[PDB]
């Protein structure tokens, strides 16, 4: 979407990847399978959980009895009390809804960025020994066994 | 030829969240921020059960309306809950002074003992203690009166001036309530108090009020054309309250030694009580206070999440679900 | 050689928005969020026109100050609007009891009928009903008095005790107003009421008050050294109000059968009436309530955008205009 | 700006492109003209309108008469009322000012992102059949007629 | 081979900020948003020094309790500060009418002059002006009384009705205070005022109240079983106030010409007064008003940053510090 | 972080560069040194300063006396006042905490974006006369003296 990876050149998700949020799908002469990149998914699992807890845990609320009672000659104080309740009601409703609306878009942007950086991490490693098919895949020009595959994910891919 | 691809997660989830650019976006994992339900039960705040009034409201219960159950132990409560069918208050018509204020102050107490401040059987040797009943406060087909007040009347043809004092030897506040009776005609005033001009005087260290009965023909309420106004005061430890009266005094019989708590409130609820602990009480029932927002009711009691008019508030944690 | 380029839109636009990183950024398309103007007219809220007082304030209008125009037809209003030149209230000096409270409650009514509660010519057969005029409330150069009250005085050398009752046979509340006159000296007290110590008693099922005149020499206000205090009460459907008086009673002449509505308010406005419908009324005029914020006035009536001290609030929709 | 396209390597706007928000400018032997990419601009036209509609329409406001009147012996209630009006005024003014500044920054970042994704979509399609001029333009190494041009905008550019 | 690289700043800084995704993030440069400290001194708001009462509260200072320092020159103040050791108020027990309201209205004045409204030595030729002392208001071991009031008593066996008037020839409001004495028994009432039934009447153009003494034995406060209720009124420029009394009048001796300012308030502070200027005053001390938030105290006076329960609020300006 | 430059392919910071926020480190036979790119750092110093002043100066606050006094028969007014004070306290506390949390994340994203755009400006100029090492450096294929170095930072790199 915002970083062009998820809604973009990587057209869809992997139901086959149950291990994490972002990962790889390799295909070599030795076999094939899905594997999650625990380095990327953990930083997002950490960041998103820290974000969700910040919305919940930052709510400092004291002991309060909201209701107040007034009699026939205290209508003004009664209406002043409703103004306080409806004012807080209008404020909290508006801010809560927009907070969820704005910060949900950012969470999706956050995932898109992590996906974009992972693609960019592989492209910089596989500088030019493979053709970028444009859909998130890289077709190797040389035989890349499971050791060479695991070395791409590990971040230690030798250039030749 | 060998390949490696970069991708992201997908699930069987059908959760949808709203974003600022797009509504109804299907996501893989999400968390709810909006407390949406209650348990339909009155629970205990700070581990203390509420005071549940049934047939009576706070007025009738504190006065001792013959239809209210009396407190026989050293009670305590975190809030007051009265029923939508709590219509028994002042069975004898009159004005309850600063009634809403008394209710806000009785909303939370940590100790509460009812005790004979002026025992009926020994405090009024030269007044009649049995005539003070009325058909307005009838119980079981016979006339009665408040269980915590005493309607003094003449005896042997006289109503001598009285001066009864109480010293607060308790180490807490003592709520003292009393009434002033206003007859409908001068004949009824002479029958009950044997004088046309009487007066009631209540004094303490901070309270000083004189009551003059106002006699006039009024419309009948609960069958009564007369009225009696109700008054109260919180007497501090070590202080003295003195009643001095010529007539028309609805003398205190029982008072209440109490310790008021950090201000609570009153909910009106037909919901029933359960053996539960909560941090937030709603008139419909208790709610979980973990989430930051709730849409159950704006009038809450306790350590509560803020009330919003919203129906859906959840934050996405996962990705867009694109299977 | 052939080319294809990627670019974005630009126009003749001169709209500017503020960002968090840069002020005064020229953009192609933008939308306003701040309601900035009004129409300068008083419009109808909830389809109902306001009650516009001219020379009089709520006091002078509801009592019947001789300078106020009457609405002898059954009416209704969504709010009350009075002018900055509304200086006609209680032309005879005195205190108006709970005046602000009465103003807040008459702010919105759905029905309002003024009716002769105590017809002047036949309700007081043993009192004088023509002497009750005064130079303080003069109309057209002759002395007059409130159009909704009656100043009873002695006749044939006496002021007998009266007992006049009214039963609310209407199916709504009846606002009943009355006054108590406090003369400036004991000689004028004897002249008007033929007693030194008089009393006024107004009672209903929920109202119970006795008024005793206080005679003392006071500074002259509107030329009058005496005072008249004004009182009111809302009489519930089916209830009875009873006036019993020894003297000094400014008896009710007209009352108001009314049904109060969901609380509105009062605006003070130099603006004029127009045949318009609005959802939000400002003292300066009506405003559009579609945008979320307004900066016209903080004191509004209706479903109004939140008031902000801001002068410019616009959201960019297009791009940076880079031609 | 934030994605480097609008304030960056695509230095300016096209007053000649009246058809939409983002698009192409082609030049071949068959002609030259401006064309908007309605697929990308419509998703942006939809999102921004949904953004603006959320800000305006989520303002739930009930009926209220703000003003309250007090007498000479009720100044505390009057000042307590002044505290409520000034308090809501401070909250709304501060949040309204900041919301417009922050979300205007995001909207311009949003446009910046849509242009860069469109640029990157063309770059990925043409791979190496054209030279990247660096200003948002691609000089074709082969003759690209109108059929070849329309296929780039449609998203179906054949590589051979 | 030659190279050129792109990089970013790093320094020795150890400032940490919180982000929404990560806590305790070390950054290079940052700015604080939360006001964290005070100077422990009471400062001047708007350049005007506060009125700091020492041994007395507002009640005792305005009445003239013998332990309070008097104002010699025409003064002015932006707010009032009283000490936790301010226990000298109404040394003769009684009720102070609308006391909290008088405190709110005296909180800030722009001019304030104390003047002899009714000179003691020449205003009361036919009453005793020296007997009015009491052991409850003692100074230096001898009996005394309020310095701004006069306790009139009988002389030659009589207390004739008095009528002393004051016209406000000052061009500002005049706060007038007075008292009504309520003896404990009829013997003290006869001794002091030579009447069983007396009355006090205080009237102006907008103030109209009559006071009847209530005689009754009450619990002793400061050794006194009697009471004195205290009353006040703001006399508008040009208006005349009239005192009429049979007895029991605690007459004004000094009054106050004053001009009230934009509403301020009262802080309770053991902190000392200093020659400092602030835009925001906290009971513990003055704070800088540059930052948008402060966590010192919620009860502030002035143009203050919003109070928050936070402990750390700083925005990062630089980058992540990666040395 | 979000754009992959600071926590990403440029693994760490330069304590040696005291002149600004972003800059260059060159290495040729003529010498070596750190230099800040004053064009990019100034735009960030300007943008951040306008952001910091917006949070501080948009706080329009009037004169107010918070404290209110009530007597024994005004407990309801006292609790309504406590509700007004505690309500504003909850709103400001909650909004302030999240405001710092959300906009600090954006500020760090802002630097990350400025760093990647600066890298991309150099890469676009040096098209293929240098090898992109993947760590923020460019190894020149030709001898680039100090005159050529000042031109890369200045933006005036001749291609042939
Ligand atoms: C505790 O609460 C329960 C429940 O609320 C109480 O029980 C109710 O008691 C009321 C009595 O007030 C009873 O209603 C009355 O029934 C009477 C018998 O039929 C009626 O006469 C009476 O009518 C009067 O009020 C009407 C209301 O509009 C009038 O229209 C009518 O004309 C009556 O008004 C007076 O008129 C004349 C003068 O002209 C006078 O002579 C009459 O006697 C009358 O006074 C009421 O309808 C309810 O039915 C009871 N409900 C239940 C469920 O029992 C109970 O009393 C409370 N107990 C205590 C101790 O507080
Ligand atoms: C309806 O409203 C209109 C206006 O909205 C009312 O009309 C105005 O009424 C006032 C009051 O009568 C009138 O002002 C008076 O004009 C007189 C001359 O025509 C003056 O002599 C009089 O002066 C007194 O008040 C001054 C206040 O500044 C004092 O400074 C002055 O000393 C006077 O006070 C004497 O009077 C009192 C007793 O009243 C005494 O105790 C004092 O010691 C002193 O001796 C007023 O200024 C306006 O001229 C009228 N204006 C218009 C346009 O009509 C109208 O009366 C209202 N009608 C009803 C029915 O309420
Ligand atoms: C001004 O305030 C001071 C401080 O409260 C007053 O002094 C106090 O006076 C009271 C009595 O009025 C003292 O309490 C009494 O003490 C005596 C023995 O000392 C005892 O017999 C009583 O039972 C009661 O406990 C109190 O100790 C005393 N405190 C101090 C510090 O002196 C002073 O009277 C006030 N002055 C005025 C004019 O109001
Ligand atoms: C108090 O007054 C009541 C009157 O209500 C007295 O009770 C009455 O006593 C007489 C004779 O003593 C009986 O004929 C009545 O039947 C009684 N009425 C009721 C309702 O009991 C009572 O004795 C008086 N008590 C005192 C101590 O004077
Ligand atoms: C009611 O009072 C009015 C006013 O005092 C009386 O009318 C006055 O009568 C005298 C002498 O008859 C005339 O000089 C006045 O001009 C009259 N004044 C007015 C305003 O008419 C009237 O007679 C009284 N009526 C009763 C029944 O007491
Ligand atoms: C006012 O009251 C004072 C005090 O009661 C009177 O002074 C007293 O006079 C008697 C008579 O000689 C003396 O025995 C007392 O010793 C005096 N008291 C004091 C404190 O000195 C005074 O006479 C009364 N009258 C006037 C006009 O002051
Ligand atoms: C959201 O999308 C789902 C997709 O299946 C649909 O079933 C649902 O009705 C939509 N809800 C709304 C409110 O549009
Ligand atoms: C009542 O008063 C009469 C008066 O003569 C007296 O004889 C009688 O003893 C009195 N009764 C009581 C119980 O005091
Ligand atoms: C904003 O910029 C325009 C030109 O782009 C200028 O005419 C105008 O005066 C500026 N306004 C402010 C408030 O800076
Ligand atoms: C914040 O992180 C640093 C990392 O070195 C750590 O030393 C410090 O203890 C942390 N903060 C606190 C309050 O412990």
């Amino acid at each position: 979407g915002l970083f062009g990876a998820i809604a973009g050149f990587i057209e869809g998700g992997w139901t086959g990847m149950i291990d994490g949020w972002y990962g790889y799908h390799h295909q070599n002469e030795q076999g094939s399978g899905y594997a999650a990149d625990q380095k990327s998914t953990q930083n997002a699992i950490n960041g998103i959980t820290n974000k969700v807890n910040s919305v919940i845990e930052k709510m400092n609320t004291q002991f309060t009895a909201v209701g107040k009672e007034f009699n026939k000659l205290e209508k003004r104080m009664e209406n002043l009390n409703k103004k306080v309740d409806d004012g807080f009601l209008d404020i909290w409703t508006y801010n809560a809804e927009l907070l969820v609306l704005l910060e949900n878009e950012r969470t999706l942007d956050f995932h898109d960025s992590n996906v974009k950086n992972l693609y960019e991490k592989v492209k910089n490693q596989l500088r030019n020994n493979a053709k970028e098919i444009g859909n998130g895949c890289f077709e190797f020009y040389h035989k890349c066994n499971n050791e060479c595959m695991e070395s791409v994910k590990n971040g230690t891919y030798d250039y030749p | 030829s060998d390949t490696i691809c970069i991708g992201y997660h997908a699930n069987n989830s059908t959760d949808t969240v709203d974003t600022v650019l797009e509504k109804n976006v299907t996501v893989t994992h999400s968390v709810n921020l909006l407390e949406d339900s209650h348990n339909g039960k009155l629970c205990r705040l700070k581990g203390i059960a509420p005071l549940q009034l049934g047939k009576c409201n706070i007025a009738g219960w504190i006065l001792g309306n013959p239809e209210c159950e009396s407190l026989l132990s050293k009670r305590s409560w975190s809030y007051i809950a009265e029923t939508p069918n709590s219509e028994n208050g002042t069975c004898y018509p009159g004005d309850f002074a600063d009634y809403e204020e008394l209710r806000e102050q009785l909303s939370s107490v940590s100790s509460f003992e009812r005790f004979e401040i002026f025992p009926k059987e020994r405090s009024w040797p030269k007044h009649n203690i049995t005539r003070g009943v009325t058909a307005a406060c009838s119980h079981a087909g016979k006339s009665s009166f408040y269980k915590n007040l005493l309607w003094l009347t003449e005896t042997n043809g006289s109503y001598p001036k009285l001066s009864k004092s109480y010293v607060n030897n308790k180490e807490k506040e003592v709520l003292v309530l009393w009434g002033v009776h206003h007859p409908s005609n001068i004949e009824d005033q002479k029958t009950l108090y044997r004088k046309e001009n009487a007066y009631v005087s209540v004094v303490s260290s901070n309270y000083n009020r004189r009551f003059t009965p106002e006699i006039a023909e009024r419309p009948k309420v609960r069958g009564q054309a007369g009225r009696m106004n109700y008054y109260w005061t919180l007497l501090e430890p070590g202080d003295t309250i003195i009643f001095e009266a010529n007539g028309n005094l609805i003398a205190p019989w029982y008072a209440f030694a109490l310790s008021r708590g950090f201000g609570s409130g009153i909910i009106t609820s037909n919901a029933s009580m359960d053996e539960c602990d909560t941090k937030c009480q709603t008139p419909q029932g208790a709610i979980n206070s973990s989430l930051p927002f709730q849409n159950i009711h704006p009038v809450t009691i306790g350590e509560c999440p803020k009330y919003v008019k919203s129906t859906k508030l959840r934050m996405v944690t996962g990705l867009r679900n694109i299977p």
